[PDB]
């Protein structure tokens, strides 16, 4: 059932997320990179 | 340009070039392996499977039809058809450029809607290539018997087989089928007034259940049921028509399976479905066989393959992997060796596994295969040459920028030139494209990545006493006698280029040999039963071989029209660094050859499994090459092909020779006398209906057992049917109602008939088969060629001796070739616009390969053709380094010029270098580039420091 | 919600063939079929246009 | 900007650029030759066939189910279908972008009587029309020869999807029934068929077994001869009742076949394997005295066509130079200006290669060469006489102008990718190879050429004229804006059509003849038709094809004959006639053969006229309705109408009248008096009357059809039909007219259903006259009748290709005008953009003159005009603007007053190089004619206008 396309989605977004959370790592380049990385968490609450 | 900007990025470019690296691997996980690429072009096969008829009644009645109904199919390349016993098997092979399933579908367009007599239905046969028979295996047990065996193989293996996606169709060979046998005696059956006709459309009718519907009571509707199926045997032996014997049976043996020791036994095949990758697939298979043998087969009962896919794939990882390992590990140390410091050595070595990682991702996401056979022969010692020369400025020079920016334009320069070299491969099409194709992109892709890494990330990363001044010395040592060993040695490459082999393919060696073994005419398969358990003793005999299996006469599926008279022998063997022996691999087939010589009646061929699959699809037939003798008449083609046989018999190159067709067989022929039948009242149709049914044996009906079902069958009983005279005995029913045997209406004698009649687009011919061994295909083909077209009786009907194989394979393929090299010569020479000169760097490299190949024995095939494109594609670098730098200025660059060049020259012959070790299955192909490519540069590297700056200081001042 | 999908299994009046019967009465069981899914079922025998 | 590097550059442009030369040398010999585009929509026909069944038990529920499912196929726009005698034929066509082999699969699949899918061709795919000749073989050995000798070779030709036989014979073995014998013997037809066909088998007994050998066994039952069939009537060879009859120059019955090109392959390239075929045929295969010879044969209008335009190209060529040389005086530079030609024609060539441009001879005539130069010749005029060390100091003054100017023109010759179906596949080459090849130019005039270093009366002349525009407002304003209206009521008054007459090799007709003729009548018909048509000095062959042939692709009746004419090459025309004075000659001959009603088309458009409208005609009107009587009478009026409008030229009613059918109804209660069925009688009908092939005799690869029928005289009238007898349940003999009605009753002859609406078809053609003003009166004169309504009445044919055509003109129009203006703007443009109607005025002087109209060809003619005027335009009011950008005035003939050169210079190359286009002698100019008077005329008239009205424009606007 549903359950099929559950396990697709989430584990798809247990695989693609660090997909970005790298990226965006990289991307930021102005160390302080990780303290504007931390802007998700916060966000997340 | 960028190379300023790239050095203030140190950090975020080696990040992302980590992070570019991680998708490289990823891109180089998720990337298909092929150890052997889909050499077959995209054909379709069309199948009448007629069972009981004779090959004149074939012919006429469907292959006429059909090949009148498909000539104009829109993408045909090569049409053919072989007609035979109850079959009639239209092989078509489409052009270059054609899909599978676009083909398919205009195919089955153009052979449905149409007619056939005995109730003939023309399917297609599956969706797979020639090199598709990916997973060959047997069903063994010491205590179940071949029925039993055959029953699991029909009802649990094979439907187990195909639920495993990519796996097109399973095709059995051997066991057993389970009829439903009624044994007539024709005694009681012109005697209670009704014939065969009335029987077997009275036990074909009560057998097909009755459904009523829905009846009603109350409020509730029950479905009727009626239940009429005919289930086990006692529901047969007990149906009437009027107020015999009764088995389980099988129809007659198409074919017999043997093996070591194993008379008959049970095989099945895996087909691969077209375009899937063999290894993918192969998990899936895997895990289907161990599901049977652990779970759904019955214990004692084991699966056992003896020819699987993955082995060669095994064996291609290994080798090919070998080759990379030991061609980084040797450029690597010639690294540490030239430059003395580790450091900077591993700085360039890493621009090698780097840049692979940016070719991958290329391919990856350009859907490119990796092939691994066009991959061994990758260089790497051609990949650093840019990095290397962005060392030996800076590493020879104590900001770096400067010195990277300086020799920067003259490396984007010799990026293209060498770039360049490599598009010609891109033009070849047909089977020399899949194998050498892949090569170039990565290597193009590679050089992308080679020069991004060289200009981008190569800077940021902040005895020989003897060999120096030697070399200032020949400098110093004329322009006559200079100009005269440069054309005395370039009319070298010329007579000893002219005097070389022209192959096509270096064998490519598989694990195992294929055999096309030939029997005498019109013979029983229990004598060719006995023959091929013969054969399998004489090749046991042998310690190499591991199994050995016999296919006598044919598979149930018609995908071959073969006769008893015909064998396939599958030879596995042992691992090649296992045998406790002396003997080669030519050495083996010559042996076995002259093993097999020594058995009477048994004409042996020899070649491998999947090549012996795409030379069928190719030519008609399975052998290297052949020679077609049209004609419309048989007895004169015949003749004229016995002429041609003796003929290339005779020539030291033809290893084996022989004609395709089997003769004339026997046959016992039941002509019906028309007007004594009307002067009897006796009618044609009962006749048919006596042999089809009462000698020929037709089906009746169909039983189903729970998921399965078998053929009810009635023919008359054994001890009737046994010869002429008895067949001439049975009777009929006239309007007499009594007794006529057809022996008053019937003329029943012994005639002889074509065995199989081998169509070629309506203009019928007769393959003379022939392997070549030893002897290259120029040398071969000089002689042959010649003396066959001349000694040949013209003309009457046809008779037009023509040929077929690698011949006109070889022949497009060169011609391509050398459509394509001359026009990559002035691309490559208004790169180099001064340009004549470099431009005549070029046939330096030529002897040197030809010495190599003349030393190897070697041919000029494709392979080694490639050879040369990499070689012209790199050793004109040299030429263009050692002319940037450069009457005196001699001394301005050559001195100082010598040490790169000889770095490079060693780098790059010296990674194929472990690719010209043979030994192992995947090196077959890669091996005639390393020959070309090392020793070529060698000589050309030799003499590129010599003669051209003795040519430099020879222009614009004489 | 919760349920088994496939319905339970229907009650039907089977009508079975006795071969030894139809034998020693000189019958075939084709009849029988005929008898039921034409008598019976009732299939349609032809196709009639307007 | 790009001159900088380039100046320095000069060695390697010059090389790269021979590169390109090679590989444009080298495109255009891979490029596919097109000399008439496949006009053709996606279509495709199902064909259900029945042999020897009637009218009506063929739509009543066969056609009617059939259009239900199919009407659903995705993609379908047009459907159509006929049903009748022997068959229902049901034709789709679809829309655009629909792909082939995806249609005719989604047709298949809907179709799954026995319905099946016609060949893979376009309707203009015919193209080898040949002959068997002889003079000592007999039409039934010249039948044979046909069936199993030459359509199966030419089968192999690679691009022949198909070979259509038309007459001859198909041989049939055939025992010839006396039912006398038939009386009191109890033995029906269908007992006697099914014997006599159940005993044709050959059984084999599979492999007997003695010793080690194992033998196959082989019954033989197969018929082989009529001998064979002989163990009562005449037993013989035969024939079946004749498909149709096909004529020629005094032969009356001979066999033809027809090559049917494959759909999207090359028709030359196929040629070219079909004339091996061929020619194989005549030397090695075929008996002597027997030749294969073409009619029609698609290869010579290929080469006349590139005659025509070969000669066209290479006029326009040497005219240019010819200017060139005239202008600059210096042969050297008029040289290095010129090889702007040749080198941007291989530089679109390659971009034509790369993107599978095909090479549309038709549209690539219709270049002008001299609107390619006028990037770089502007550049020479500024620095051979301007100048006069630097080149492109003086190729900066100029550049704004001819970058922006070449940008105007390419993105005003754009919008022709606008309007799809037939107007596009005509004129989509073109505009892709001009828009290449103009970038090229740009990219060559300033480039390559920066590397490369009677007049006198004029000169003063032009200054007076420019010292009358100081001042005179008012009348400069006055002409500007009376010539306005000038011309906007001169192509207010023009004819407009949708293309002109496209000229074939030759001309095909649908001859129509009186209903219910038998074939014999028919032939003789036929015969006389075609022995008035070769009266005439001018015609080569004429063939005529009376009736139906083999396959089933046509509906056909003796009563009705397509006829091929072929001409004399134009050259060789002793008689002085036009063609079309020809065709009207023909007219009236023809009006003077009794019964020979005859359209007048050609092979090729006639196809996807049909396939378009419905019917072979230019022009149709559907009369739609579900009565048969009253569609007719409806249509019997509208047909009696437009015969009498001065335009329309032939007028018929495409259905043909209902026909007598002896008809044989069966009579239940008596043949339930007398124990008989309707399936004895059916029987007696199909088998012994009709003559319905009963089994199938093999010799050799070849077949035939074993046939059991009563003989001659014995189903002669409906009289001796209803005295033959058939058996009853009584076993005894019983007469025909017993039991069944056997009269003779009138039905239909063919029933045409389109878009689920029964139609009848008046056809007829727009030759003699107009097409806006003919099909405005005759449409008007229309109204009048209808009498409603129990019906309604549509009109069809190249009406839509007008209505199309028009209103893709309308919508191309202001799109262009838009992006125009818009590049126009920054480098007041409303001022230059009015620059269209001073072209426009030649543009539509010289369609009057030479007695022309205003068809999609002319339009794109007027959207190239544009584009030259308008750089002119651009030019002039750009170097006049910086010039000086009253002392204001002495700019009106200073910085306008030196552009005289090169306006004019361009003016006239673009003007010369469509001259020689302008010429008809010859296949393949019938269409670049048009463009080529709207240019020529319209620039002539342009410049004028260009030179006096435009400075004065300048002056009055900028104060
Ligand atoms: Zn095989």
């Amino acid at each position: 059932g549903q359950f099929e396309n559950q396990q697709r989605a989430q584990a798809r977004l247990a695989v693609i997320l660090p997909m970005v959370l790298a990226l965006m790592f990289v991307l930021l380049f102005g160390r302080q990179p990780a303290l504007i990385l931390m802007a998700v968490p916060l966000a997340t609450l | 340009r960028l190379v300023t900007l790239c050095f203030n990025r140190r950090g975020i470019v080696a990040l992302v070039f980590a992070m570019v690296a991680l998708y490289g691997w990823y891109a180089w996980k998720q990337l298909p392996l092929e150890a052997y690429p889909d050499i077959a072009d995209t054909t379709s096969q069309v199948v009448t499977q007629v069972n009981g008829l004779a090959a004149e009644e074939v012919e006429q009645q469907i292959t006429i039809p059909l090949e009148r109904e498909i000539m104009g199919v829109p993408g045909m390349h090569v049409m053919r058809s072989k007609s035979t016993f109850g079959l009639s098997l239209i092989t078509v092979v489409f052009k270059d450029g054609a899909e599978d399933y676009w083909s398919r579908q205009r195919l089955q367009e153009r052979i449905n809607g149409v007619s056939l007599p005995y109730g003939a239905q023309p399917s297609l046969d599956p969706l797979t290539s020639p090199i598709g028979e990916i997973y060959r295996y047997t069903l063994v047990s010491k205590t179940r018997d071949l029925r039993e065996l055959s029953e699991l193989q029909f009802w649990k293996v094979i439907p187990r087989l195909k639920q495993v996606a990519g796996v097109v169709d399973v095709a059995n060979f051997g066991g057993l089928t389970t009829q439903f046998m009624l044994e007539f005696d024709p005694v009681m059956l012109s005697k209670y007034n009704i014939s065969l006709n009335q029987i077997t459309q009275a036990i074909s009718e009560n057998n097909a259940n009755a459904g009523g519907s829905i009846l009603n009571r109350g409020e509730q509707g029950l479905v009727v049921r009626g239940v009429g199926l005919i289930r086990n045997l006692d529901d047969l032996g007990n149906i009437v028509v009027t107020q015999g014997r009764v088995v389980l049976g099988n129809p007659q043996r198409h074919g017999i399976l043997g093996m070591d020791r194993n008379p008959d036994t049970i095989q099945g095949i895996t087909l691969l479905l077209k375009n899937e990758n063999p290894s993918v697939v192969m998990e899936g298979v895997h895990a289907a066989v161990r599901d049977l043998n652990d779970n759904i087969l019955p214990k004692d009962v084991k699966v056992v393959p003896y020819i699987d896919r993955s082995n060669l794939v095994d064996a291609t990882v290994h080798t090919v992997g070998k080759t990379l390992m030991e061609g980084m590990f040797l450029v690597s140390l010639v690294l540490l060796l030239f430059l003395g410091s580790p450091r900077a050595a591993i700085i360039v070595a890493v621009t090698i596994p780097l840049s692979l990682l940016m070719a991958f991702i290329l391919m990856h996401h350009f859907k490119i295969p990796a092939n691994l056979l066009s991959l061994g022969a990758i260089d790497f010692g051609i990949i650093v040459d840019g990095a290397i020369v962005v060392m030996e400025n800076i590493l020879r020079r104590r900001d770096i920028m400067q010195s990277v920016l300086q020799v920067a334009r003259p490396i984007f320069f010799g990026m293209i030139v060498i770039i360049t070299a490599y598009l010609p491969l891109f033009a070849f099409q047909r089977i020399e494209y899949k194998l050498f194709s892949p090569m170039a992109f990565a290597v193009g892709f590679a050089l992308f990545g080679a020069l991004l890494v060289a200009l981008l990330l190569i800077p940021g990363l902040a005895a020989l006493v003897w060999l120096a001044p030697r070399y200032e010395s020949v400098l110093n040592r004329s322009t006559r006698t200079a100009i005269g060993i440069a054309v005395a040695t370039l009319v070298g490459v010329m007579i000893l280029g002219a005097t070389i082999g022209r192959d096509f393919l270096p064998y490519l060696d598989e694990g195992s040999i294929w055999l096309q073994v030939t029997l005498p005419p019109g013979i029983s398969l229990e004598k060719a039963g006995q023959m091929a358990d013969n054969l399998r003793a004489a090749t046991m005999e042998f310690p190499e071989v591991e199994h050995v299996v016999t296919q006598v006469g044919r598979n149930d599926e018609g995908t071959d029209p073969f006769s008893p008279s015909h064998i396939e022998t599958a030879v596995t063997l042992h691992p090649y660094s296992t045998w406790t022996s002396g003997r080669d691999k030519q050495q083996l087939i010559e042996a076995m050859a002259t093993r097999f010589r020594d058995l009477p009646g048994t004409q042996v061929g020899f070649s491998q499994p999947m090549i012996d699959g795409v030379l069928d699809k190719l030519a008609g037939a399975h052998s290297d090459l052949v020679v077609k003798v049209y004609g419309n008449d048989f007895a004169e083609t015949r003749q004229v092909a016995t002429a041609i046989t003796r003929l290339l018999k005779t020539v030291p190159g033809a290893q084996d020779v022989i004609i395709d067709q089997e003769p004339p067989l026997p046959q016992v022929r039941i002509d019906v006398d028309r007007a004594a039948a009307a002067r009897l009242g006796i009618n044609v149709a009962d006749v048919m209906a006596l042999i089809q049914t009462g000698i020929g044996g037709s089906p009746v009906t169909q039983v189903f057992v729970e998921d399965r079902s078998y053929n009810v069958v009635a023919r008359f009983i054994g001890s009737s049917r046994n010869d002429p005279e008895a067949i001439g005995n049975l009777t009929l029913t006239a309007a007499n109602g009594a007794h006529v045997a057809l022996a008053q209406v019937a003329h029943i004698r012994l005639a002889e008939g074509e065995t199989t009649i081998t169509r070629e687009m309506n203009k019928r011919h007769l393959t003379v088969r022939l392997n070549l061994r030893g002897r290259d295909l120029s040398t071969f083909l000089e002689e042959a060629r010649m003396r066959i077209d001349k000694e040949v009786p013209y003309d009457r009907t046809h008779i037009q001796v023509a040929w077929g194989g690698q011949f006109e394979n070889q022949q497009r393929a060169q011609a391509r070739l050398a459509v394509i090299l001359p026009m990559v010569l002035a691309l490559m020479f208004v790169l180099l616009f001064q340009p004549a000169l470099i431009l005549m760097a070029v046939p330096l490299a030529t002897l040197g390969g030809l010495v190599a190949l003349h030393l190897r024995g070697m041919t000029l095939n494709v392979s080694s053709a490639v050879g040369f494109i990499a070689l012209f594609g790199v050793a004109v670098l040299n030429a263009i380094i050692m002319i940037a730098n450069l009457k005196e200025a001699v001394v301005r660059g050559a001195g100082e010029r010598m040490r790169p060049v000889l770095m490079t020259a060693t780098v790059a012959a010296l990674g194929l270098i472990p690719a010209a070790l043979a030994h192992g299955l995947g090196s077959d192909v890669q091996r005639p580039l390393a020959t070309v490519v090392v020793g070529g540069l060698i000589t050309a590297t030799a003499l590129t420091l010599v003669l051209l700056p003795a040519l430099y200081y020879l222009i614009e001042t004489r």
